[PDB]
């Protein structure tokens, strides 16, 4: 990218999140997250990091939105909730009108060119959506068909996605959208979505059939304490085996350790996580 | 003389969560306020049922900026819940996870969420447009520092997370700790890796961090003569030093009235008439706390709950912490006080309280801190074992209670566990941001950043800064005051 290049603007809207979704983004390597915001994409809305606040804020997101009606990219991180008349999650104010996160995807999902839901909350409901909850948290895409609303959605899940799984989806699509224009861009990517809507290129291999603790596994030589990296992790609560991400290779924060390396997986990437991943610490 | 003016804000941004702000401005002056925290979660309902040790993982999902706090007060209240004997080695191994999270959350802060309230960014998006009238003070070369020193930041920050995951696993969200210590051992050749990227992050703190934050309160002297509020302050103490659980970097104390006083968890109570939860769960100690949704009943603000401790709203974060334990000031610290303010100064205290409570003395105190964080992580780094087990493993009792007492990046955390037929039964968590961004109490005494603000300066009502500058002082995280 260049600084004087094309750069698609973005809007990133909160609804349930925890903030980590954006956090993992920041941790991006490479491209740095400097380079991202600079060269490739122009975050034109995020709460946590943008210079603008309150309705300024949102009336600027409007204006950019009719500007780019059908072209703009949005994120939605965390799930949203449809209890109590959408009062679980305000995301801002405008006109003496509170506006919430329903409110809002109702708003700018049918303008978007595409909704990239990052984070399991946002793909799947996550831990916002999981027994004893009560605000109906929902995944995007769900919200967003309830509600008649056609514009394709990709699910970066995670709790949190890795910052390569996020850059690299972006890229993965603009690259489309170079080579074929937008609609044929988005058909491109859809091609390359599993079932769960995930990008293949970062979902589409097993944790545990690539795992190194495999032949471990194999022989029945289970670790009885998470400080032995020498067993397998299945008897401490490993989900490895019912998990689709490429952690194995690319590990986590430029390499350094991952999840199963130093603990378990949790099976953060999928669509049951966490209810259908727990306890866990017992398989 | 000027009347009344309404100011609302939501969202305000450059914090975590979801925060409207409502100002009553009188004559240039904020003179009422009201905090609400908008989005709502319910990690205590969501817990229940669960195998405990299921917790240190689903709460630090209450905040992807501090979860390595949440999963300390967790792993602490299991420990306690548990009976597990945590080992010496594990205990240091933890210190050094969590405190290289402090490193990456006040740099966060500072660079990335607060200094555009003084620098101007490169003129395109997230860093425009803003206010045309920004109040943004400094020269053409100070701003470019600041500027240089936001992108350098975000490296730093990065590097502070590849800190946190060498034994943590990954960042946000870490693996590394759980009930009984923590699940890696380091080895020589990791303690090597977290050394090395260590001593970058100290350079920038040193050398760029601890001196911008003066450098750019002296240009903004005004800042330490507002935003005082209640000058009230708890620490619940963190980081422990040895295996009594009787000494830590970080000492308990609370601070109200201009008096220092013992800390005493029995007097923590959680008020919710302004808050959207019933009425009758209203005055509850956490260890029978409830949390039963009510979003909505008649005159509610926020999400978040009220603490109130012996009836006293109180502060947490940096300034609460440094001005209870009142260390040693840095020698950048004392240098730049004394040639660009003019201020003869040993430790934290000597800056007085009413410089101490204020805007700009609030980022003078994170920025303190991250520099004495420094000195407790090469300790940590020195009194580590290679190779020496970090971990127990406890069975799960059948009935038990346990409480985790730490201090966020933010300020004071609790979680307190009961389990009943090995499952939870009831998990309350009382955190850093919801000490500071809570609503009124049933007395309609304000919350300690509703107080804060009145008296905040409002000169020009279409460019009202100062309201959200004040609030960013905190270093909020709303996602943490409600979960
Ligand atoms: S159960 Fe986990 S540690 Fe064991 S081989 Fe499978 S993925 Fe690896
Ligand atoms: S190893 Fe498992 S828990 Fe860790 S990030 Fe990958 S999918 Fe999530
Ligand atoms: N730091 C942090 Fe999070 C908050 N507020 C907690 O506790
Ligand atoms: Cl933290
Ligand atoms: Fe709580
Ligand atoms: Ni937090
Ligand atoms: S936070």
């Amino acid at each position: 990218g260049t600084l004087t290049g094309e750069r698609p603007p973005v809007f990133w809207l909160q609804g349930q999140g925890c903030t980590g979704c954006s956090v993992t983004l920041l941790n991006s390597v490479h491209p740095s997250i400097a380079d991202v915001l600079l060269k490739v994409i122009s975050l034109e809305f995020h709460p946590t990091v943008m210079a603008w606040e309150g309705e300024h804020a949102i009336e600027h997101m409007r204006k950019v939105a009719e500007k780019f009606k059908g072209k703009f990219f949005l994120v939605i991180e965390g799930s949203v909730p449809v209890e109590a008349d959408g009062k679980y999650c305000i995301i801002g104010e405008a006109n003496h009108h509170e506006i919430s996160m329903v409110d809002a995807l109702k708003e700018f999902g049918p303008n978007a060119a595409a909704v990239l839901a990052v984070g399991t909350c946002a793909a799947y409901g996550g831990i916002p959506a999981a027994e004893g909850s009560e605000t109906g948290a929902t995944a995007v895409s769900k919200f967003l068909g309830d509600n008649g609303i056609k514009t394709p959605v990709v699910n970066i899940p995670g709790c949190p996605p890795h910052p390569d799984w996020i850059v690299g989806t972006v890229v993965l699509a603009l690259d489309a959208i170079k080579k074929n224009g937008l609609e044929g861009g988005l058909a491109e990517v859809v091609k390359v979505l599993d079932s769960d809507g995930r990008p293949t290129p970062f979902f589409g291999r097993n944790i545990h059939e690539n795992c190194p603790y495999l032949d471990k596994y194999d022989e029945g030589v289970m670790s009885a304490t998470f400080t032995d990296k020498v067993g397998c992790r299945y008897d401490l609560g490993c989900k490895g085996p019912m998990t689709m991400a490429d952690c194995f290779e690319r590990k986590w924060n430029g390499g350094v350790n991952w999840c199963v390396q130093n603990a378990v997986c949790i099976g953060c990437v999928e669509p049951d996580f966490p209810d259908g991943k727990s306890p866990f610490y017992q398989a | 003389a000027t009347g009344r003016t309404t100011i609302a804000i939501d969202p305000v941004t450059r914090i975590e969560g979801h925060l409207k702000a409502e100002v009553v401005v009188e004559n240039g002056k904020v003179v009422d306020a009201r905090l609400s925290g908008g989005m709502y979660r319910g990690f205590e309902t969501i817990l229940r049922g669960r195998d405990p040790r299921d917790a240190s993982q689903i709460v630090q999902r209450i905040c992807g900026v501090c979860p390595t706090a949440h999963s300390t007060a967790s792993v602490l209240a299991l420990d306690e819940a548990f009976g597990a004997k945590v080992p010496n080695n594990g205990r240091i191994t933890r210190n050094l996870i969590f405190g290289a999270n402090y490193l990456q959350s006040h740099i966060l802060h500072f660079y990335h969420l607060s200094a555009q309230d003084f620098v101007q960014g490169p003129d395109t998006a997230p860093f425009v447009p803003r206010f045309p009238k920004s109040d943004l003070r400094l020269s053409k070369e100070l701003n470019k520092a600041g500027v240089d020193q936001y992108i350098e930041a975000l490296e730093v920050r990065r590097i502070c997370h590849e800190m946190v995951a060498l034994f943590g696993g990954r960042m946000p969200h870490v693996q590394g700790q759980v009930v009984g210590g923590a699940t890696e051992i380091p080895t020589k050749e990791k303690l090597v890796e977290y050394a090395a990227r260590f001593k970058k992050v100290r350079d920038f703190v040193e050398q760029k961090y601890v001196p911008v934050v003066y450098t750019i309160g002296s240009k903004y002297k005004d800042m330490f003569k507002v935003g005082q509020g209640f000058k009230a302050a708890l620490c619940v103490g963190a980081f422990p030093l040895d295996n009594s659980g009787k000494k830590h970097l970080f000492m308990p104390g609370v601070y109200a009235k201009g008096k220092d006083m013992p800390f005493d968890p029995s007097k923590i109570k959680e008020y919710v008439k302004y808050s959207w939860f019933a009425e009758e769960t209203t005055g509850l100690n956490y260890k029978e706390g409830k949390t039963i949704p009510a979003p909505d009943k008649a005159g509610a603000y926020s999400f978040v709950k009220a603490p109130r401790y012996d009836g006293l709203s109180l502060e947490v974060g940096p300034l609460a912490r440094m001005w209870v334990n009142n260390p040693e000031l840095s020698p950048v610290g004392k240098k730049l006080l004394k040639d660009l303010f003019g201020i003869s100064a040993k430790k934290f205290r000597d800056l007085g309280e009413e410089a101490a409570f204020s805007l700009m003395g609030r980022h003078v105190a994170r920025a303190e801190e991250t520099y004495y964080m420094l000195g407790a992580i090469e300790g940590w780094l020195k009194e580590i074992k290679a190779g020496e087990d970090t971990v127990v493993m406890p069975a799960v009792p059948a009935s038990a209670e346990g409480t985790g007492f730490t201090e966020a990046p933010r300020g004071s955390l609790l979680h307190y566990v009961k389990v009943k037929d090995s499952k939870i039964d009831n998990y309350q968590i009382v955190s850093a941001s919801l000490w500071n961004c809570n609503p009124r109490d049933d007395m309609g005494q304000r919350g300690a950043v509703e107080e804060a603000l009145i008296g905040i300066p409002v000169d020009d009502i279409q460019n009202p800064v100062n309201v959200a500058r004040l609030i960013r002082a905190f270093d909020p995280x709303l996602s943490c005051a409600v979960h």
